[PDB]
DNA sequence: CCAGGGCTGATCGTGCAAAAGTCGTGCCAGCCGTCT
DNA sequence: AGACGGCTGGCACGACTTTTGCCAGATCAGCCCTGG
């Protein structure tokens, strides 16, 4: 459902699915990296919320 | 459709959050104590019967670090949403309803 | 005159041969609303 | 002279892994780039109504499909209708062919004939002759469809048979004494001919969408025009306090280590990225100043240009600029170009002056077709043209100019007047 | 393919009756999807292609 | 308790040049218009 | 009907643009160890 034409901008329906992929994204690259207990957690916990 | 992977273990927030507590009725936990582990700030206990403490009770970051500190590597504790997997999955229903 | 796709067509042939015959078939809300449903952590399914 | 392995001097060059990194880096488009970017992102932990309307339309090939429908015919005639009508192009002939289609069917029982039927029964439909498996018969039936009583109707109807090479190569000398047609009359049966709807599919769809994101923008503010680059299309990252105000508290070598190696790295690349962006204002400023002309005049107003003429303007070597300019478009009153556009070749005209082969190609455009079109205007004619302008161009580089311009010969646009 | 019975294979439902509703499982997640997403591209506006 | 020596790490670095590519213009072949 | 002139386009050959491919090192400053 494009507005003007040139960006489609979905909205209501994709912006927390972007948001839950590249956080998922971020959390599985960063732990295999060996972080620390508190960065990961943080991650984790802003991906339960979102 | 399609489906995402979610390495890291997520809770479902139709349950638990309605009128009714679900995870609560299944573990006999109150709701505080689940919303507080569900965010990574309560740090629960799994398991461990050695040592003198509880199968289900709060242990918080300082009293967590006591307590490794003390009982050495004996009370294995979690604080993530696998701890509510951990507490409900290693737990019979059988024995549970005969309780009951 | 609903939302089913296999059924608009069909009515709509029959109409303009005379023939005045309905086939309901299934609309396609009820298929949206499994599918959101599906979207969530609770199974859903018809048996036969 | 003599052979052997002495040693020379003074020059500059260094390099690294890192660095390299950070040259590659504005060789690509921000859409592309932001991409490379988000990819950081995730590796860096301290750098960061439902259905609206949704009408659903007509589209041709379901347009065709509705009157399949309502037209009467069996399963096989059915089958083949919807295999027909699949293949079939937004212009409206169809893609493959009438044999292949009988492949497409896999039955012994289907024939060839029976594909015709089925075919032809489509082939007046909505709009006229369509699915035409090759236009000279679309146009035959067109023809077909329209009443006796319209004059010069078997001229159009002789020529369009089997005489197509002669309309397209618009040898009319050639058509008249094949055709044995009237002579400067046939030109109206050609005028019937010419009024017929080729591509009749192309109508249906319409709708097409606006796209295009320019990457700079420079607009007439007073005279001397400024340019600024795009706001919300330049990338950016800001470091995560969060982190930042926890790598000295931390209490292990492990943690503290690690917050460290990132914060280095984090800062290197907002420090690549910003690089990026001001070499390229800089740069988009210094190609548009020389090119002032341009905007106001045209293309036939911009002066032949080099690299190195906007190199030696800045301070950055030649590579760098070339890097830069790739896919980036920017935006102004005139409309969207590629960076890249401005740069052409020169030719060398009267008076010492040199003519960038753009400008002379708009030119060569505007004469060509502002021209008697009885006698058309060849190259070498044009060369001769120009040279009183001044440009000196010779004939084949006009060739290869009016060739470009997607324009065919001379003697191949002469047409009736 | 025959061409004849593929298109009538389309038009085609069950009884349908009896619908039930229960608890999902990782397992019948995994079935009822066909691949998995790993970047949060919805569009591009290069060619307009998924 | 104060000055001297060692050592690690933090910091600074967007070009030079080699080869591939394009450019314009000429040379030559093949088709077509027109006069004898 | 045949030869001549014009037209176009392919291909070639220099003069000239442009596009890709490099990969550290040494040097300086603060802190810790040790001598005065």
């Amino acid at each position: 459902v494009p507005l003007d034409g040139g960006r489609f901008a979905t909205s209501d329906l994709n912006d927390l699915y972007r948001r839950v992929i590249n956080r998922n994204n971020r959390l599985k690259r960063l732990l295999d990296l060996a972080a620390p207990d508190i960065i990961v957690r943080n991650e984790k916990r802003m991906l339960q919320e979102a | 459709m399609g489906h995402i992977e979610l390495a890291s273990p997520t809770a479902h927030i139709w349950f638990l959050k309605s009128l009714p507590s679900r995870i609560g009725l299944l573990l006999d936990m109150p709701l505080r104590d689940i919303e507080r582990v569900l965010y990574f700030e309560s740090y629960v206990v799994i398991e461990g019967g050695m040592t003198n403490l509880e199968r289900q009770q709060i242990l918080t970051e300082e009293q967590y670090l006591d307590a490794l500190e003390e009982f050495g590597d004996e009370f294995d504790a979690k604080m993530g949403a696998e701890a509510i997997q951990a507490l409900l999955k290693s737990m019979d229903l059988e024995q549970e309803c005969e309780q009951l | 005159k609903s939302d089913d796709v296999n059924g608009r067509t069909k009515m709509y042939k029959n109409i303009v041969d005379g023939n005045h015959q309905m086939e309901p078939g299934m609309p396609e809300s009820f298929n949206v609303l499994l599918k959101e449903i599906r979207s969530l952590g609770i199974n859903i399914e018809l048996e036969d | 002279m003599k052979q052997g392995l002495q040693l020379r001097l003074s020059q500059q060059l260094a390099m690294t892994p890192q660095l390299q990194q950070a040259i590659r880096l504005l060789q690509l488009s921000t859409l592309e780039l932001q991409q490379e970017l988000q990819q950081a992102l995730e590796s860096n932990p301290l750098l960061e109504l439902p259905v609206y309307q949704g009408e659903t339309t007509q589209t041709l090939q379901d347009y065709l499909m509705w009157q399949v429908e309502l037209t009467p015919f069996t399963d096989t005639d059915r089958a083949i209708a919807t295999s027909i009508v699949d293949a079939v192009d937004d212009t409206g002939y169809l893609t493959i062919q009438i044999e292949d289609i009988v492949d497409s069917i896999g039955d012994d029982e289907i024939g060839l004939e029976e594909v015709e039927a089925v075919l032809k029964r489509i082939q007046r439909f909505d709009p006229v002759g369509v699915a035409a498996k090759d236009l000279r018969d679309c146009l035959l039936i067109q023809l077909s469809q329209f009443a006796k009583e319209t004059p010069w109707l078997e001229e159009a109807r002789l020529i369009i048979s089997d005489h197509l090479d002669l309309l397209a190569n618009h040898d009319f000398r050639t058509l008249m004494r094949v055709t044995r047609l009237k002579e400067e009359v046939l030109k109206e049966a050609v005028n019937l001919i010419q009024s017929l709807d080729p591509r009749p599919g192309q109508s249906i769809q319409t709708s097409e969408p606006e796209y295009v994101i320019p990457d700079v923008l420079v607009r007439k503010v007073s005279g001397r025009w400024t340019v600024e680059l795009n706001a919300d299309s330049i990338p950016r990252l800001k470091i995560n306090q969060q982190y930042a105000a926890m790598g000295n508290s931390a209490r292990n070598d492990a943690d503290g280590q690690f917050i460290r190696s990132n914060l280095q790295e984090a800062r290197w690349l907002i420090k690549s990225l910003e690089s990026r962006n001001d070499t390229l204002l800089r740069v988009s400023r210094c190609i548009v100043e020389q090119q002032q002309a341009f905007f106001e005049q045209g293309e036939e107003y911009m002066k032949p240009m080099v690299l190195a003429d906007i190199a030696q303007a800045v301070e950055m070597h030649e590579s760098t600029i070339s890097r830069v300019t790739t896919q980036k478009y920017l935006h102004s009153p005139r409309g969207i170009f590629e960076l890249k556009y401005f740069f052409s070749s020169h030719v060398n005209t009267e008076g010492g002056g040199e003519a960038s082969s753009t400008a002379i190609r708009a030119l060569v455009k505007k004469l060509i077709a502002a021209e008697n079109p009885a006698k058309p205007l060849s190259d070498s004619k044009l060369t001769s043209m120009l040279s009183e302008q001044g440009i000196m161009v010779a004939r084949r580089t006009v060739a290869k100019y009016r060739e470009s311009l997607s324009i065919p010969p001379s003697n191949q646009r002469k047409q009736l007047v | 393919k025959d061409l004849l019975k593929f298109l009538k294979a389309q038009t085609k439902t069950e009884e349908f009756d009896a619908i039930k509703i229960a608890l999902a499982s990782p397992d019948m997640i995994r079935s009822w999807s066909f691949g998995e997403v790993k970047k949060p591209e919805t569009i591009n506006y290069r060619t307009f292609k998924p």
